[PDB]
């Protein structure tokens, strides 16, 4: 029960620790941030907004190919950080589910629904000992009818839940922070002040001033459900606009 | 890849004859947020304390408190997808209750079901038992119940307990407090001071979730309800 | 250590110690010798006896009409690659009533032979062959590995103390691709008996000879028809 | 779907599973059995007495079918799960061949399933030995015994269990053609090679008795005290042959 | 201790480390390389002899994955021809359902989500190889992956993997493939090729060539004998100053 | 310490570590002795009786395979069981299938492709957890004459001019080296035969101690009775 | 032609507080008698009792199997089960065999526990259930049933005049049916006593 | 896989199921039961290891369950295990019925319940089951009968027994006290709270601490009852009596 303790091979498989704890679960949280990047996503009042940077250390990688972007239907959309060979597995079933939950029922899969799943399937992961859980966290981003834009986080532990804004990777905690600093200091958000806002967290964060290829953006609005990836002018556009303030 | 699992007990039996993983699980469910459960004369209250670590959350989103049925209501101490698998199965039972009988299940087979599968998942190979305690309420034959499950797969039923951190001094507060014949509203005021014994911070009408079951029904208590009783406390 | 008791444990120089024991099994057989011309290809065994009163195990197999194996290494595993390649060959001749080419034959043997070593509880096989065999492209000697790993191969030498028998191999390539049955069958048994101490000598107990060739089916020689093939192989140069 | 191998080699050449059941069998009660011309006699020590305990329900002897009993020492429940498939095979035995089965093919048939449990995957072999006793269709007595490596032989007198060395020293001393000629001098030899380890005097011993075409019968304490007696009186006439 | 025996554990720091294993296996084994023009892809592989008994052409390292897709391999060959069994099943299916031949994204998807599926469970083992798949097609252009053993799937204009893989990235670098053509290209590689080879390290090796592209008509084949050995020699004479 | 390695590993050795471990296993049997000659095939096992009160003749380390093929076991008899069935249901099969009988080389490699079907992965339930303990000595007159086979738990099989199985397989080996040559009669077999069993055995050899059976061409599988291994025994 | 192998006829009838349970006794195979006893109601409880006609073996059989379950519900549930509740579990039963429908037409009568209100119901051989106010047949001669009950059948009976009603509605339907009678038994179940009652009924 | 296995059915050096005894030792854990035989009826007596203030009042019986018309059991262990095990009795017993339409004789139910917990001891790789089990119950065959059975599958058949906290020291009494073919189920009674007083000396007897269950013949059926905290009241206050007067007596 005491802090650190370790008993059999509580390390090694997912069984209880003496304290009560899953420490494999822990070291696939490490596996996210082994991953280096970190990807920033805010809700407004009528769009959603993920913003992840993009590294291409050569120029031999086709810069194309490298996307942390990915979008599971026509209206939802999804950022991935953490192993990336697990998180292309992940999209994948997620498209899967979504594309069964449309064949099944006859609508859309709601985010939150899309979520619910991962997350479930993510915890029957956390809870047999004979396979590894995914080093992998993802932001889901879509429109629903009700209530507006959604934002939703799962993790390997199994957990997810709802965002105003939410951070993903190495620097989460200080994206975290200043995402908490600008939400409590609360004004209206149209489209570009929450593109702004997600840009600008990723650039104090990161401390380095942003070029229009070194980022990747997607967002929902209510006008156009579809989930779209801005490209490198509309991107350019904004990274003048925040400078020039 | 290869879809076989490990068909031997990770749960076995210690030279002093204990299951530690069951007792490591419980460990687990103490280290979870607080819960309390009271039985009232005319109904149960559930209630427990969901304060998330940012004002980024979303409190609407996910939810501590969950319906069964229209009669039976759910809330746990410990893992929140354990909880989540729990909560399906248990629907799926009462669900397949209902196929086969046409009534609704009583309060007491669902908590006899749900503690199966716990039992299952702590003898059964290559998994762990659930990190999570439950208290489920009911309304059957025009009478309350009341029930908490382990992680061992043992379910009692109870008055009024607590679950979670501070559960010892909940259920000395909850012996100091408690009394047959108590009403509804009553219930509910000494759930939310059990909570308010152990809560840190500010207790506001998202910082917990209540849900009441009576003749009518399980329901969650909105948050402008429970905004009202915290006013009258 | 800890990284040498199971095939799906990988070590942190990158490698598999369980298939590694496996070639070490192959390492451990009698030698055995592959060699072909433009027409023939022929495999020459060095059968080793138990005891005096024990007779010599048998290293060459039928497998069709135009294949023929030697083995080394673990026999029981030797007799299930066996079984397994001539059942592909009776497969092959029911459903396109022609012989399999011994190149695909050996790709579904290297195909087979991969999955165990990838696999939680379950082990390579033990067995290395010499792949004789004759096809529309001509003869054709193949070497397999437990390593799932094969060869094609102009001459090739498996087994105990083969390191002299592939440098006289080495020797001689130049003139094995010219030579006629005869020369080549000796060729084959100077390079076996390459393998063998001095005080030893090849006689028509311990030989075995298998050749196929354009109009000639896969035989076995071991006993007497051996002696033909012996005589004419002049004395150890030491 | 358990797959994992119980019993292997160790590098001596010793499956140890099998040796370890065969000290779980060492553990148990001592059980004799002894061959005679007309009778077979099975005797079991009873390890302690309760005074409150229904005998009836921990009786180590038991009938096979109309011509066969056995007895057993080491795990009871391992025994009574052997003793329910070698029942089970009598009957399907009794309905193909449409004769009664002999003893030896009831004894292979139980060596053989213990020996598919000392060489298959997920499981460990039974830690009981079995004495096999019987009539065949010709009237010949038969003692059998197995062991938990699941080898068979075939005795004229043997000894199981706890305490089976001296027992089985005392039967190799005791056991003549003349000490065999009548049934009460067969129930007496097992009587005292049961003696020769137990206490109480024949308080701890449950004995059974088959015939040439007759029901396996269970002599009640009175008898077997009356047998006791009787071997203190021959004790007593040795005692005035010396003297 | 013991972190690094199953690939369905974590260490502490959050690694893999029997993926990281068979990586470092990977890095054990020949250089392969392959360039994207702008009208086709080009293979080269230094194909090392061991034995100078073994058939000229044996151990091939290209393979033809389906009639426009061609794959070269570095590491362990068994898994490497595993590998490639695999790819030629998933273009076939993909042909057999949709009736058409399968985009070169679609089958480096699916072959690197095989390859994954072997990073999750103590049941199995991870790949020990990694390869380039290369094809072209008039509605696709020139597209060239690479799938690593942990599942890595992206997009190359220029490609290495194998011993000397940083010194044959260093060496395309210094090539404008994004206007060359595969005459040109097939060059370049048996030059890289002959750069970054070992003469010291290596006793001899082959040069395997292989290209798909608008000479080709969409086929991946082998470069023919007239290029490969013009290839060869110009790199025999840019080796000698 | 004996589950730090599954069935399946092998030594660096190159070797299967539970096939060594049965090998070794087989060296704790009784002697058996097979002979091969022109006029027939003769085998001979020691019963190694524990106790008098035993009948020594409920020991079958010597069995009918077939009328013209016999068998002699050293090892874990009860090992041994299933495989004698196996060969027996064989020949049998191949009676039935083909209408003649097997020839001794093909009922030692059907037994001999049992050895090494053991393993915990990839396996129906039933299946061998380990490989068998016991090694043979097939005898039997085919066609091609009296033939004399040894099979061990390693798969392997070969045949034999004269053999022995067991504890003391080495000395008697040598024993069998000396005496016996290729111009042997089926009289001089047995007789050398007994001479190393009673060489080698620690108990006097007498007509309970051990089995001798004989199969010739023109008669069946034949063992030995009590009148004539006394017989036997009487002059050596 | 199946369900009229082996005949009889059950008849459940609702009074003002108390349910009533008929059946003919006979057992025969197509136009032979073999027995003039046999039982075709079944009690399911202290004042629950359940009818079933058709195929005698299946009859049986789904009694059997019905007891079976029921002794598993009340020894889980603690209590025992109500007439609604035991209606559902017929139906589940039955619609089990849905493709391999057992051929028995069950009819349930009995007072709903803790409320002694009265239950009539029938179904169908696949599991339809039937929930009636005043009367519910099944059997061979269900036209006649049918007849005598809408004929006799009255609001609000006392447990004398439901017992003449369903005795007269039985016997007369039992004598214009051929593979019908060989007596009637009639059950009476009150909140605090069962009457069980043989009538004198024709033997031809 | 190999690696993590606990090998649970497999023998020790000395020929011992370490599981088994393991289970065993939780057995001894629990609480303690009681079982006396009588000549009119056979009881069962548990000790009520479920106390609390705050704890609702049971449905039917802690710890004593019916496993059919004519037998019932009671349960020392794992709570959860022993609900297996009873809904598994429950089952034999019905398909039993089923097959004979006769209720199954007791020794017969103990029997299959113990096959399984064998077939748990000796392959799966399963831990056992921790429960030990009392059966009472009656059967045309031999009338009252009282069982035993343990986690590794081990029964017998008993006159007065006692499985649970201080098992010893009640199977003492038991043996001291208990008069073969003497026992009336009132002398039973007052022995079962005698036992059960010395046994639980930590906490004094209360009706609130203890459950019994008798089971009697009425006129041909089987009468199973669970006693009233009235009734247990007035035999623990006979019990004071009879120790207050052999006080004053002595």
């Amino acid at each position: 029960m005491s802090r650190g303790s370790s008993a059999g091979f509580d390390r090694h498989i997912t069984i209880f620790s003496p304290e009560g704890r899953l420490y494999q679960v822990e070291y696939a949280f490490k596996a996210i941030n082994q991953g280096g990047l970190t990807s920033v996503a805010v809700r407004g009042k009528d769009c959603a907004v993920i913003v992840t940077q993009k590294k291409v250390p050569d120029k031999l990688l086709d810069s194309s190919t490298v996307t942390h972007l990915f979008k599971i239907t026509e209206n939802i959309g999804c950022v991935m950080t953490g192993m990336t060979a697990d998180s292309r597995s992940q999209v994948q079933r997620a498209r899967y589910e979504a594309a069964n939950w449309k064949y099944k029922y006859g609508y859309e899969i709601p985010v939150d629904m899309l979520c619910k799943r991962i997350a479930d399937i993510s915890q029957v992961y956390t809870q047999n000992a004979e396979m590894r859980p995914l080093g992998c966290c993802m932001i889901l981003i879509g429109i629903d009818e009700e209530q507006g834009p959604q934002v939703y986080k799962c993790d390997p532990a199994g957990y997810y839940c709802g965002f105003k804004a939410t951070a993903a990777g190495v620097k989460q905690t200080e994206s975290t922070s200043f995402l908490e600093k600008k939400v409590k200091k609360k004004f209206d958000w149209t489209f570009e002040q929450t593109v702004e806002t997600a840009i600008t967290c990723l650039s104090t964060v990161l401390s380095i001033d942003f070029k229009p290829s070194e980022i990747e953006v997607g967002v929902v609005t209510v006008e156009n459900p579809k989930f779209r990836i801005l490209t490198e002018a509309e991107i350019d556009a904004h990274l003048v606009a925040l400078a020039e303030r | 890849m290869a879809e076989r699992g490990y068909s031997f007990s990770l749960t076995t039996f210690s030279p002093s004859g204990k299951l530690v993983q069951i007792e490591y699980a419980l460990a687990a469910v103490a280290g979870g947020a607080p819960s309390v459960g009271i039985k009232a004369a005319n109904g149960v209250v559930l209630a427990t304390e969901k304060k998330q670590k940012s004002i980024l959350y979303d409190e609407r989103s996910v939810h501590k408190v969950e319906p069964i049925t229209k009669h039976i209501g759910l809330v746990y101490s410990g893992m929140g997808p354990d909880y989540r698998v729990l909560v399906h199965r248990a629907r799926k039972l009462a669900q397949q209750y209902y196929l086969v009988y046409q009534e609704p299940i009583p309060t007491a087979q669902l908590v006899q079901r749900v503690a199966s599968v716990m039992q299952e998942y702590t003898q059964s190979g290559g998994v762990r038992p659930f990190g999570v305690s439950l208290l489920i309420c009911g309304w059957n034959e025009g009478r309350p119940y009341l029930f908490q499950s382990d992680p061992s797969g043992a379910y009692f039923a109870w008055k009024a307990t607590a679950m979670g951190k501070n559960y010892v001094n909940g259920k000395t507060f909850l012996e100091k407090r408690y009394n047959e014949d108590l009403e509804l509203e009553d219930a509910i005021h000494t759930a939310i001071l059990t909570l308010k014994e152990s809560f840190e911070g500010q207790m506001t009408e998202d910082n917990i979730e209540v849900g009441i079951c009576n003749e009518a029904g399980f329901r969650r208590l909105t948050p402008t309800e429970v905004k009202d009783y915290l006013a009258a406390i | 250590n800890q990284y040498d008791n199971d095939v799906t444990v990988w070590s942190p120089q990158g490698r598999i110690h369980q298939i590694e024991y496996a070639m070490e099994a192959v390492k451990q057989g009698s030698a055995t010798v592959g060699l072909k011309s433009k027409t023939h290809a022929v495999l020459v065994a060095l059968k080793r006896a138990q005891s005096e009163l024990a007779a010599h195990q048998k290293k060459i197999l039928h497998v069709d009409n135009h294949i023929g194996i030697s083995i080394a290494g673990l026999t029981a595993d030797a007799r299930l690659l066996c079984n397994f390649m001539r059942q592909e060959c009776l497969d092959s001749r029911f459903v396109f009533d022609r012989p399999l080419p011994v190149s695909r034959l050996v790709s579904l043997i290297g195909s087979k032979t991969q999955i165990p070593t990838q696999r939680y509880g379950r082990r390579p096989y033990g067995v290395g062959l010499l792949i004789a065999g004759y096809d529309d492209m001509g003869p054709h000697i193949f070497q397999t590995c437990p390593s799932a790993n094969y060869f094609d191969c102009r001459a090739m030498s498996i087994g105990a103390r083969s390191q002299s028998a592939r440098t006289y191999l080495e020797r001689h390539m130049s003139e094995f691709m010219e030579c006629n049955l005869n020369e080549l069958v000796k060729h084959g048994l100077r390079a076996l008996r390459e393998t063998l101490p001095a005080e030893q000598d090849l006689t028509t107990k311990n030989v075995s000879i298998g050749i196929v060739g354009k109009d000639l089916e896969f035989t076995i020689y071991d006993d007497d028809d051996v002696s033909p093939f012996l005589e004419g192989l002049e004395e150890r140069p030491q | 779907s358990y797959d994992r191998a119980i019993t292997v080699f160790s590098p001596d050449g010793h499956l140890f599973q099998v040796e370890y059941a065969q000290e779980a069998v060492k553990k148990g009660s001592t059980a004799v059995g002894v061959r005679g011309k007309d009778i077979v006699v099975l005797g079991v020590e009873k390890k302690s007495v309760a005074k409150l305990q229904d005998e009836r329900t921990v009786r180590k002897i038991c009938a096979l079918d109309d011509n066969v009993c056995m007895a057993f020492a080491g795990l009871t429940a391992d025994a009574r799960i052997v003793i329910n498939r070698a029942r089970v095979e009598c009957q399907s035995h009794r309905l193909t061949v449409e004769d009664p089965v002999t003893v030896e093919y009831i004894t292979r048939y139980i060596a053989s399933l213990k020996q598919r449990y000392t060489q298959s995957n997920g499981r460990r072999p039974f830690g009981i030995s079995a004495l096999i006793v019987g009539f065949d269709f010709d009237g010949t007595p038969r003692l059998y015994q197995t062991d938990p490596s699941g080898t068979y032989h075939a005795w004229k007198a043997n000894a199981i269990g706890r305490g089976a060395k001296s027992v089985r020293e005392f039967l190799e001393k005791n056991y003549t053609d003349e000490a065999i000629e009548t049934d009460d001098l067969t129930i007496k030899l097992v009587i005292k090679a049961l003696l020769e380890v137990v206490q109480s005097g024949g308080k701890n011993i449950e004995l059974a008795v088959m015939r040439r075409d007759q029901p396996l019968k269970i002599l009640n304490p009175e008898e077997i005290e009356k047998y006791v007696a009787e071997i203190e009186k021959e004790k007593e006439e040795n005692e005035k042959k010396k003297q | 201790t013991g972190y690094d025996l199953s690939a369905s554990t974590f260490s502490p720091d959050g690694r893999v480390f029997q993926v990281e294993y068979a990586m470092k296996a990977v890095e054990n084994s020949s250089t392969a390389i392959g360039i994207r023009c702008k009208d086709g892809v080009v293979f080269g592989v230094e194909k090392l002899v061991l034995s100078k008994l073994y058939e000229e052409g044996s151990n091939k390292r290209l393979f033809n994955v389906d009639r426009h897709v061609g794959m070269a391999v570095a590491g362990l060959l068994a898994d490497a021809r595993s590998l490639a069994d695999i790819a030629r099943e998933e273009a076939s299916n993909f042909r057999s359902n949709f009736g058409y031949n399968i985009p070169l994204k679609h089958l480096a998807d699916r072959v690197a989500m095989y390859v994954h599926a072997y990073t999750l469970y103590s049941a199995v083992r991870p790949f020990g190889c990694s390869f380039m798949l290369g094809s072209y097609s008039v509605n696709d252009g020139a597209q060239l992956y690479m799938i690593d053993p942990s599942g890595v799937s992206y997009g190359y204009w220029g490609c290495a993997i194998g011993k000397a893989r940083q010194a044959a990235k260093t060496e395309i670098e210094k090539l404008q493939m994004k206007e060359m053509t595969c005459r040109d290209v097939v060059k370049e590689v048996a030059k890289i090729i002959y750069i970054v080879h070992d003469e010291v390290k290596d006793k001899a090796f082959e040069l395997e060539l292989s290209w798909v592209g608008e000479i080709t008509n969409g086929r991946h084949e082998i470069v023919p004998k007239d290029v490969r050995e013009e290839a060869e020699k110009y790199a025999k004479e840019s080796l000698k100053e | 310490s004996e589950y730090d390695r599954g069935v399946n590993t092998f030594s660096p050795e190159g070797r299967l570590f539970q096939v060594e471990y049965a090998i070794e296993a087989i060296k704790l049997g009784s002697t058996a002795i097979g002979i091969q000659t022109s006029e027939g095939v003769c085998l001979a096992v020691e019963k190694r009786i524990t106790s008098p009160l035993m009948e020594p003749s409920s020991i079958e380390k010597i069995v009918e395979i077939d009328a013209h093929i016999g068998c002699a076991m050293s090892g874990l008899i009860a090992d041994a069981k299933t495989l004698i069935d196996k060969a027996r249901v064989e020949t049998q099969n191949h009676w039935f299938t083909y209408n003649e009988t097997m020839t001794v080389e093909s009922v030692t490699q059907a037994v001999s492709n049992l050895a090494l079907q053991f393993g915990e992965e990839d396996a129906d339930p039933g299946a061998m957890s380990r490989p068998f303990g016991v090694a043979l000595l097939f005898g039997g007159v085919d066609e091609k004459g009296p033939q004399l086979f040894h099979m061990d738990p390693s798969g392997t099989f070969v045949q034999c001019d004269a053999r022995a199985i067991g504890s003391a397989s080495e000395g008697a080996q040598s024993s069998l080296q000396e005496v016996y040559h290729k111009s042997m009669t089926l009289k001089e077999a047995i007789k050398s035969s007994l001479i190393i069993l009673k060489q080698v055995m620690e108990e006097k050899l007498n007509a309970t101690n051990i089995e001798l059976a004989t199969v010739q061409p023109g008669q069946n599988f034949h063992m030995f009775t009590k009148e004539e291994l006394e017989e036997v025994i009487k002059d050596i | 032609s199946i369900m009229s192998y082996n005949g009889g006829a059950v008849m459940a009838m609702k009074g003002k507080n108390c349910v009533a349970i008929a059946a003919d006794r006979r057992f025969g195979i197509q136009a032979q008698m073999v027995t003039t006893d046999f039982q075709k109601i079944f009690p399911m409880g202290d004042r629950l009792y359940i009818g079933l006609a058709g195929l005698a073996t299946d009859v049986q059989t789904v009694a059997q199997r019905l007891k079976f379950r029921l002794n598993l519900y009340e020894l889980k549930e603690g209590r025992q089960i109500k007439p609604y509740t035991l209606m559902s579990m017929v139906a589940n039963l039955l619609y089990e065999k849905r493709f391999g429908p057992y051929y028995t037409e069950p009819v349930i009568a009995g007072l709903d526990p803790k409320t002694f209100k009265p239950f009539i119901c029938s179904l169908d051989l696949i599991g339809c259930p039937m929930v009636t106010d005043d009367f519910v047949v099944s059997g061979t001669c269900t036209e006649q049933m049918y007849g005598m009950c809408e004929s006799l059948w009255e609001p609000n009976m006392d447990p004398e005049h439901l017992f003449e009603t369903i005795s007269q509605a039985m016997l007369n339907a039992v004598d214009r049916d051929a593979v019908s009678g060989m007596g009637v038994i009639v059950h009476i179940i009150e909140k605090d006593k069962i009457t069980t009652r043989t009538l004198k009924a024709r033997m031809d | 896989s190999r690696r993590y296995d606990s090998r649970t059915t497999i023998f020790s050096p000395e020929g011992r199921l370490y599981q088994v005894e393991y289970a065993m030792e939780a057995i001894g854990h629990a609480g303690t039961c009681l079982g006396i035989l009588a000549n009119d009826g056979v009881l069962l007596a548990a000790e009520r290891r479920n106390i609390h203030k705050l704890l609702d009042e049971v449905f039917f019986s802690e710890k004593i369950y019916k496993l059919n018309e004519d037998m019932a059991c009671s349960v020392a262990g794992i709570t959860s295990d022993a609900n297996v095990l009873t809904n598994e009795l429950r089952l034999i017993a019905q398909r039993y019925l089923l097959q004979y339409q006769e209720p199954i004789p007791c020794e017969q139910l103990v029997t299959a319940l113990c096959d399984i917990k064998q077939a748990y001891t000796q392959f799966g790789g399963k831990r056992p089951f921790g429960v030990s089990l009392l059966y009472i119950g009656w059967d045309k065959h031999y009338g009252f009968q009282l069982y035993q059975s343990d986690p590794s599958g081990n029964y017998g058949g008993w006159k007065a027994t006692c499985i649970g906290n201080n098992s010893a020291a009640a199977v003492s009494m038991l043996k001291q006290d208990y008069k073969e073919g003497e026992m009336t189920l009132k002398s039973a009674l007052a022995l079962a709270i005698k036992v059960l007083n010395k046994t639980m000396d930590v906490s004094k007897l209360s009706a609130e601490k203890v459950e019994i269950a008798t089971l009697t013949r009425e006129n041909g059926k089987t009468v199973i009852r669970v006693l009233k905290q009235k009734e247990v009241e007035q035999l623990i206050k006979k019990h004071e009596e009879e120790e207050a007067k052999a006080e004053r007596e002595k």
